[PDB]
């Protein structure tokens, strides 16, 4: 998290049909399953890989960035960490913090 | 496919043997899910 | 090289 | 909500410079702000507002969509408006569910 750099997305609609691009038949079919009529997917016959050609008036999401004004914050000090505590890594990655 | 009667209290070791005995050695659904996640996710730009 | 499937 | 159509979006690394497209000249800046090197922005003297060229090696997010397989729940029956409860819209608007 960096409060001067705050990652959202915007959707935007594609004005012009994009370059296709490779991808696994389970993903292909799930963005054909998303955009219907504005996305095309082939089989490519060698790898059984496909290709997918997002068309005109198919909707992307653009990351953006915001700058925020609150940068300061009361934090537990820099270094803290469960394990020095005793707590197990399976623990650590199991909870929330 | 198909598993073992108590897959969870069979050893490894042994449930690769029972697998081993119907296995074509071909990948399955389950790996190529995972391989095609690593790469799309973990791979640079047209690295496909 | 040689192939062999995978175990 | 459609269980039968999750909507989801993946990241992909652009393969080839995009087409242009205008945004306002804080969106524009946004974009900048997030993509650094990887995005140019450009003032359109006449309109004021911007052009804005994702470049290769940008990340953007293509929406795509699961089928998932819960398709029942337990739902207050349909038609309930709170309303005919006599609760305000301003109530309404306001208020989680
Ligand atoms: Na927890
Ligand atoms: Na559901
Ligand atoms: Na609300
Ligand atoms: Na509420």
């Amino acid at each position: 998290y960096n409060p001067e750099k705050k990652e959202m997305i915007q959707e935007v609609i594609v004005e012009e049909d994009l370059e296709p691009f490779e991808a696994s038949k389970e993903t292909a079919e799930q963005f054909k399953h998303q955009h219907g009529d504005k996305v095309d997917i082939f089989e490519i016959p060698e790898t059984g890989e496909y290709s997918v050609k997002l068309l005109k008036g198919a909707t992307l999401y653009i990351p953006k960035a915001l700058r925020f004004d609150r940068l300061v914050a009361g934090q537990i000090p820099t270094g803290w960490n469960a394990k020095t505590y005793g707590i197990s890594d399976d623990i650590i990655s199991q909870v929330d913090p | 496919g198909t598993t073992p009667e108590k897959p969870e209290e069979t050893p490894l070791e042994e449930l690769a043997e029972t697998f081993q005995d119907t296995f074509s050695g071909a990948l399955g659904k389950q790996s190529s899910s995972l391989l095609s996640r690593l790469i799309s996710s973990k791979m640079p730009g047209g690295f496909t | 090289i040689a192939d062999e499937p995978v175990k």
